[PDB]
């Protein structure tokens, strides 16, 4: 029947700055005529909804996305990979790191 | 301003794709599982699509059309701004729909009763089509031909006269001269630097291409006439026209039921691979999987993998009421389904290749906007489907796909049997199609007044087609309206141009696949360069003029009849030797009653 809860914005005045976010819901104004908060020609609601349905060809089915962004300000340190530890030998000239 | 029209169409392109989807998804559930709780499920979901489109149509006239520069956004705007009906008065608009419903139910429910038994009565499709396709009795074919026209066609005569007046009013309010000029608006092309095409230019290109088929059609008409005199002696003149009730069906549209009387060498079996399919235990799925391997052989994509679950390749395991008719569906959102009820036969092995060709055409232009997702004209869509069927029916393709003894010998006697069966369907329908649209074009513009409709109809049968009526018909009959496409408001010139595009595509692809022999032995398997020649047209849609689409494959800007004649030159050479003692041509003075 269509999952109409997943929307996207399809009209904006100007492209976003990187990592900028815009949740407003003002009536877009395409033409020169002012809109006064009501719909009509050249006065469009700015949000559309994917109507997802299970019988959609691939490229039409929902994909979930996660974007990891590593940043490095100027602190002293922070999270990082995991450090593995091996075995320890004794009574032999060895090259060690503790 | 033009940038407001672009923002108009992108709201249109995302509300339409969803509303067209579920209006076509509900039409799938009715077609594959019939209840009445599905017919009411598709009538309200069908009307939400139609009510939405007239709301956006009346919004489209706020933008002018000549203040636009981009050709693509102009093409989308003109296809949506089209008024069509609704230009009439609101009491004339309901009179036109009453006529179209009355003419459609006369054709489907009209009955003919026997004069020896008035309690037995036949409909057209069960019983009257079987007499015209199977009988060899002269008196029974003459009864079924005349009684369909005198009992059903006489009811359509006062309805078709009122239909011409109301359709000319609707066409002249949309700034055409008549309704025939409205039908020729599909082939019109406006201002794309050298690729233009006028709506009156279609009339000369049909008549210029037709006078090069008349040498080939005259030798086919003379050979069939000489073979019909053995089947009906004392009924056919050796220098005259053919009687209209001895042609294989009700209207003489196809001559394909005359093959058992006109076969050149009846002691050679025409090749039929149906027994080799049931000897290797081929299921329902093998016929499509070998069809998908044909298209991936030429360099075309696989099926979409939603194609295999959602489709219904047979009638179900339930005794399930579901219109069983081969077709290809394009519901939207990249969801392609094929609906057919396939049996293990070489017939449905071939129409599997035909119906997959509609899908591969549909998968290619799916990146255009919504209003340009059709064929480039009305004739391209069926023509791409039938060059897939010609290449799969060759014995060269059948012996490499595993279905013919590697020790098979094709002789020159079986190629004549195959080519003559093709010419009874291809060449035999071309003067019928040309004559019928020429008659309908002259009726709409008024060159034929209504006191000469049936006089000019039968003069054009004797002169162009070479077919004479067995009983004289005055102006109380309407013999064109007894055909389906005339009484159900359909255009008929798409069957003429599709036949010419089909051999232009096939000859252009076989020069790219490096063929060496005759054109009728060709196969485009294992190539890649031919598929690249085909794919450059398939992805255009309606975004380009159709004359620009033809040069991407053929190399010309117009339809041409010389590739059609090169297909039939082995038959045309053999036909001119069988008509050394015959008379080629016909007389328009002889009649089967005029002695
Ligand atoms: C034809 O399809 C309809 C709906 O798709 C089927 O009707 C009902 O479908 C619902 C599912 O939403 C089931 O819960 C009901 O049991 C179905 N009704 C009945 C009477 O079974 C319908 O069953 C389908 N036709 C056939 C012959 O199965
Ligand atoms: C108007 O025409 C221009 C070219 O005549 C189209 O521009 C192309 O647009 C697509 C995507 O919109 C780009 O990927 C191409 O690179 C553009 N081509 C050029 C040469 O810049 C434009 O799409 C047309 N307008 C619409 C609404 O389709
Ligand atoms: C479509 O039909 C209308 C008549 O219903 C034609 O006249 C238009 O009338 C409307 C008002 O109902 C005006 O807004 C338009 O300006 C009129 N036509 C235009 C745009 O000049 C109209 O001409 C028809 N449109 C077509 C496709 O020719
Ligand atoms: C099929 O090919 C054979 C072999 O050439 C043809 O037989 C020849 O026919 C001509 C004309 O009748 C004769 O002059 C030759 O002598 C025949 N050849 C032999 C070896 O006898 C045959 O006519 C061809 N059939 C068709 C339908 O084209
Ligand atoms: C055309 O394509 C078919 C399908 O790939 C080729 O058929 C193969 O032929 C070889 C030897 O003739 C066999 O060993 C393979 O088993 C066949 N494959 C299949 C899937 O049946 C065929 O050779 C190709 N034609 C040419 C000239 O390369
Ligand atoms: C098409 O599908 C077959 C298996 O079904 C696969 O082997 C082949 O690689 C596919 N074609 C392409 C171009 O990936």
């Amino acid at each position: 029947g269509g999952n109409y809860n997943y929307l996207y914005r399809l009209f904006r005045k100007s492209n976003l700055k990187p990592f900028e976010r815009d949740i407003s819901t003002e009536i877009y104004q395409a033409g020169s005529t002012p809109c006064n908060g009501v719909e009509g020609f050249n006065c469009y609601f700015p949000l559309q909804s994917y109507g997802f349905q299970p019988t959609n060809g691939v490229g039409y089915q929902p994909y979930r996305v996660v974007v990891l962004s590593f940043e490095l300000l100027h602190a002293p340190a922070t999270v990082c990979g995991p450090k593995k530890s091996t075995n320890l030998v004794k009574n032999k000239c060895v090259n060690f790191n503790f | 301003i033009e940038e407001q029209a672009k923002t108009f169409l992108d709201k249109f392109n995302h509300e339409a794709e969803d509303l067209f989807y579920q209006s076509s998804l509900a039409s799938w559930n009715y077609n594959t599982n019939i209840t009445e709780e599905n017919v009411q499920n598709m009538n309200n979901a069908g009307d939400k699509w139609s009510a939405f489109l007239k709301e956006q149509s009346t919004l489209a006239q706020m933008y002018p059309l000549q203040e636009i520069q981009n050709l693509t956004v102009k093409l989308q705007l003109q296809a949506l701004q089209q008024n069509g009906s609704s230009v009439l008065s609101e009491d004339k608009s309901k009179r036109l729909n009453t006529i179209l419903n009355t003419m459609s139910t006369i054709y489907s429910t009209g009955k003919v009763c026997n004069p020896d038994n008035p309690q037995e009565c036949l409909l057209l499709e069960p019983g009257l089509n079987e007499i015209m396709a199977n009988s060899l009795d002269y008196n029974e074919r003459l009864w079924a031909w005349e009684s369909w026209r005198s009992e059903v066609g006489k009811q359509l005569r006062p309805l078709y006269e009122e239909y011409v007046v109301l359709k000319n009013e609707m066409a002249r309010a949309n700034h055409y001269e008549d309704y025939g000029d409205y039908w020729r608006g599909d082939y019109e092309v406006n201002g794309v630097d050298g690729y233009d095409y006028s709506r009156g230019q279609l009339i000369e290109d049909v008549e210029h291409t037709f006078e090069e088929i008349k040498p080939l059609y005259e030798h086919l008409h003379a050979y069939v006439r000489a073979k019909l005199m053995n089947a009906y002696p004392s009924y056919i003149s050796p220098i005259g026209c053919l009687p209209a009730h001895l042609l294989g069906d009700m209207w003489g549209r196809f001559w394909t039921n005359l093959y058992s009387l006109t076969v050149p060498f009846g002691q050679k079996p025409n090749i039929d691979v149906t027994d080799a399919m049931v000897d290797q235990a081929w299921d329902a799925q093998r016929i499509f999987k070998e069809a998908e391997k044909f298209f991936v052989s030429v360099g075309l994509p696989n099926m979409t993998q939603g194609f295999w679950e959602n489709s219904m390749l047979t009638d179900p395991g339930n005794v399930q009421k579901a219109v069983c008719h081969p077709t290809a569906w394009d519901l939207g959102k990249g969801d392609f389904r094929i609906l057919m009820c396939t049996k293990v036969t070489m017939d449905d092995f071939l129409t599997a290749h035909h119906e997959m060709g509609h899908i591969q055409y549909d998968m290619a232009y799916a990146a255009q906007p919504f209003l340009l997702r059709n064929g480039a004209n009305e004739g391209f869509h069926e023509a791409v489907g039938e060059i897939m069927s010609l290449s799969a029916a060759t014995p060269k393709h059948l012996k490499s796909i595993g279905l013919l003894s590697p020790d098979f010998q094709e002789d020159n006697e079986t190629e004549i049997n195959f080519l003559l069966k093709q010419a009874l369907t291809i060449v035999g329908t071309l003067p019928f199609t040309y004559m019928l649209e020429k008659w309908r074009w002259m009726v709409f513009k008024g060159e034929i007044p209504k006191d000469q409709w049936m006089k000019k109809w039968w003069e054009m049968k004797r002169e162009i087609v070479g077919v004479v009526e067995p009983v004289p018909h005055d102006e109380t009959y309407c013999d064109p309206a007894s055909l389906f496409h005339v009484s159900n408001d359909y255009s008929f010139i798409r069957y003429y141009t599709r036949t010419l595009y089909q051999f232009q595509f096939q000859e252009a692809l076989c020069q790219a696949a490096k063929h060496e022999g005759p054109l009728h032995k060709c196969d485009i398997s294992n190539s890649t360069e031919a598929g690249q020649k085909l794919f450059n047209m398939l992805r255009l849609g309606k975004s380009e003029p159709w004359t620009l689409a033809l040069e991407n494959v053929v190399g010309a800007k117009n339809m041409n009849v010389r590739p059609l004649l090169n297909y039939f030159e082995p038959l045309f050479t053999w036909l001119k030797d069988q008509n050394k003692n015959s008379f080629v041509g016909w007389s328009t003075d002889w009649s089967p009653y005029a002695d």
